[PDB]
RNA sequence: UAGAAGCAGCCAUACCUUUAAAGAGUGCGUAAUAGCUCACUGGUCGAGUACUUAAGCGCCGAUAAUGUAACGGGGCUAAAC
């Protein structure tokens, strides 16, 4: 069993044991450095600065399994569509459009993390978060 | 202000009917304490070995299961209770309640196939139990033993002669 | 059937005290006028009024039964005491049961539209559309879901699904009942 | 009414009951205990069970059905499992001590607390900071416990006093919570 | 915004899925989470319950200075309506 669980969002290609690393490492006596090392050969094949969700389980035994789920879909998203900052009105301060393709693209990279059994319902979700962040929907 | 409640019961009703005339073999888990996570994972197993896993009513299953002819005992409706439906592999479902059984707290606790009520002896030797291909390959194991055995004795003999 | 049925008796009192004392034993006094007839001064059972017709329009029809005949009545008039929730007086005007005959019907706005979610203006042009039915027919308001109406979408008249034997009357019928800009 | 009031009363083998003229007698492995009933209310005792009804509908017998329902099932309860309310003493320098049939309380005030335990009623100690009444009579065990609890109610800021176990005391903070 | 991880605050929550059922979260409380709870739904139990409307009597609101002192008194559960 997993004494702790850590949930966190870590910087791709950018993981090192700072002070955040440390404070989430050292509560679970799991090593930060190690977690840093296997979270940056991890997102190595993951865009540089992007922020991948960690769940980390640390047993009683000091050892901890951290896997990197797919990153923010907001992030993926903004990135895809040019958005750097969610626009505030995402009622009607619409900040871009998500395109069809892109957001099935998106959706089948990050099926991993998203519990659907259709692709139709994974690209719903997706266009959801979209609509959440203000994206305006792709015809 | 009933009428509403008779349709809701009514559409439970039927979606419980299909499930159950679409399903082969069918049994109950009292899954108490089966956290969310376990129960997700639980219902992906299934899934992948093709059983519908789904949590309904006591008294509308009792009642379906009394016009379709499902005479089994009233205490695997006792307590919170998901009708897992499978067609095809009951050894492979009854191993995987046995694995949950085994992770967790869940417990099988009726099961019903081809319409034989199977308490909780009878659920746990079905489900140790292997499936239709294993068990061919086991009774063809079986058979070639006698063939193997008399080669093996045949081969020594001859070399006895060295 | 049933729940367009109404039973009455005759009543001879005619007044003021009269009156007050029928709707002390708590019934309705009402009149029944229409197609030339003599009027017919009868009462009705208020609990039975409040229980069947507790949203009552212009555009309601009914039966009336004396036990001995039928009438199809609309409820003209209903002189309502608002603090007292108290009915004081019913008019209802006969009319033909097989005549074909026209009526404004108000219209019932259902659903989210995609235009107006997405940026559209309502803009409710007409509030009611000119009906033809006999009267047990007369569909009491007819429904209009916006849902599928996205942007720059108006509804056409024909659009309005309607009840079996109702039909439109509108001399234009290509005007807008609702449009979303 | 409601379903409490009509609730039928198992009766343990080793627990004999008995009713007669308005008066209820109920004795048991550890002791026996008496109630009276209103006329309002009937009691009876068949097939090793026990049964309460009303003869009225008025709002006072509707009451005194669940009340005297509720009564002779912890009347009954209580000859054959006894009932037990327990307590902490919680805070610097606060103790207990037990001589015969009396409690001695040093509780921060100048004078060391004399406390006369009640017949029927029995104290259980756990060191010096735990305490846990014992007897036949739920009304007895709860007013004992309650009235030590009074002797030092407890207070929000540290725990400090003398606490039902089961309850949760709501807790403040004092100087430092109030950092800026 | 510095934080806002459901619970300073802006916007909707036409955000989807596994859906039994889970709200862009009901409250408590954390700088920020964290943490504890609820709507929500499942099992044990076994009929009325939950919100309201109109009337007949009632409750609190009720509260000055020589002495009970706002039934004439005694008293009255009718000897009240």
């Amino acid at each position: 069993k997993a004494i702790s669980w850590i949930k966190l969002q870590v910087p791709a290609a950018q993981a090192a044991p700072g002070a955040k690393i440390g404070q989430a490492l050292g509560p679970h006596g799991v090593s930060g450095p190690q977690f840093v090392k296997e979270f940056n050969e991890r997102t190595a094949k993951m865009d540089p600065g992007i922020v991948v969700p960690v769940i980390i389980t640390v047993y009683s035994d000091k050892s901890f399994s951290f896997i990197v789920k797919t990153p923010p879909a907001s992030i993926l998203i903004k990135k895809a569509i040019g958005i750097e900052s969610g626009s505030k009105k995402s009622n009607t301060d619409k900040v871009g459009t998500i395109s069809k393709e892109k957001l099935m693209e998106i959706a089948r990279i990050k099926m991993s993390d998203l519990n659907a059994k259709s692709e139709s319902a994974a690209f719903k979700i997706i266009a959801g978060s979209a609509r959440s962040m203000g994206v305006e929907v792709e015809k | 202000m009933s009428a509403k409640i008779n349709a809701k019961k009514l559409e439970m009703f039927d979606l419980l009917k299909q499930f159950i005339d679409s399903k082969q073999n069918l049994f109950f888990l009292d899954y108490r304490g089966l956290n969310v996570a376990q129960l997700t994972e639980l219902r992906n197993k299934i899934e992948g070995e093709h059983g519908s896993l789904k949590v309904v009513k006591n008294n509308i299953m009792k009642m379906v299961l009394k016009e379709k002819n499902i005479n089994v005992v009233d205490s695997c409706l006792v307590g919170p209770t998901v009708v897992v439906t499978a067609l095809e592999e009951a050894n492979v479902i009854a191993k995987i309640f046995y694995d949950f059984v085994k992770s967790s707290t869940l417990k099988v606790k009726g099961g019903f196939v081809l319409g034989e009520f199977y308490d909780e002896a009878k659920v746990q030797a079905y489900s140790k139990l292997p499936t239709k291909k294993e068990s061919i390959s086991l009774f063809a194991s079986v058979l070639k033993a006698p063939v193997s055995k008399l080669a093996r004795t045949l081969k020594a003999l001859a070399d006895v002669k060295n | 059937e049933n729940s367009r049925v109404l039973s009455c008796q005759y009543r001879s009192s005619f007044g003021s005290s009269n009156a007050r004392r029928i709707r002390a034993k708590s019934e309705i006094p009402a009149v029944v006028y229409g197609q030339g007839k003599d009027v017919s001064h009868l009462r009705i059972k208020s609990s039975e009024f409040n229980k069947k017709f507790a949203k009552f329009t212009d555009n309601t029809v009914l039966i009336l039964d004396d036990g001995k005949l039928e009438r199809c009545v609309f409820v003209k008039d209903a002189a309502e005491n608002i603090a007292s929730k108290l009915i004081y007086h019913i008019d209802f005007y006969e009319v033909d049961r097989n005549v074909e005959l026209e009526k404004y019907v108000p219209i019932k706005l259902i659903g989210a539209s995609i235009g107006v979610k997405e940026g559209g203006i309502l803009t409710v042009l007409k509030e009611q559309v000119k009906v033809r039915s006999l009267p047990l027919d007369l569909p009491e308001f007819i429904e209009l879901d916006l849902t599928p109406v996205n942007k720059g979408d108006s509804v056409l008249l024909k659009d309005l699904v309607l009840p079996s034997n109702v039909r439109l009357a509108e001399n234009d019928e290509n005007l807008e009942v609702v449009i979303i800009k | 009414m409601s379903r409490i009031g009509r609730l039928p009363i198992k009766i343990p083998d080793a627990v004999k009951v008995d009713v007669k003229d308005n008066l209820v007698i109920v004795e048991g492995i550890r002791g026996r205990l008496v109630q009276d009933i209103k006329d309002s209310i009937n009691v009876k005792v068949e097939n090793g069970s026990v049964i309460v009804d009303r003869v009225l509908n008025d709002k006072k017998a509707k009451a005194y059905h669940g009340l005297y329902r509720s009564l002779i099932f912890n009347m009954v309860k209580g000859v054959t499992e006894g009932f037990s309310k327990s307590l902490t003493i919680n805070g610097i320098g606060y103790r207990v001590e037990q001589q015969g049939n009396s409690l001695f309380l040093s509780l921060g005030y100048s004078t060391q607390f004399e406390y006369v335990i009640p017949d029927g009623i029995s104290v259980k100690l756990d060191g010096n900071t735990k305490i846990s009444v014992e007897g036949i009579d739920k009304f007895k065990v709860g007013q004992v416990a309650a009235e030590i609890r009074s002797l030092k109610k407890p207070e929000p800021y540290k725990g400090k006093g003398i606490k039902y176990d089961n309850e949760v005391i709501r807790r403040k903070v004092g100087k430092s919570g109030v950092k800026k």
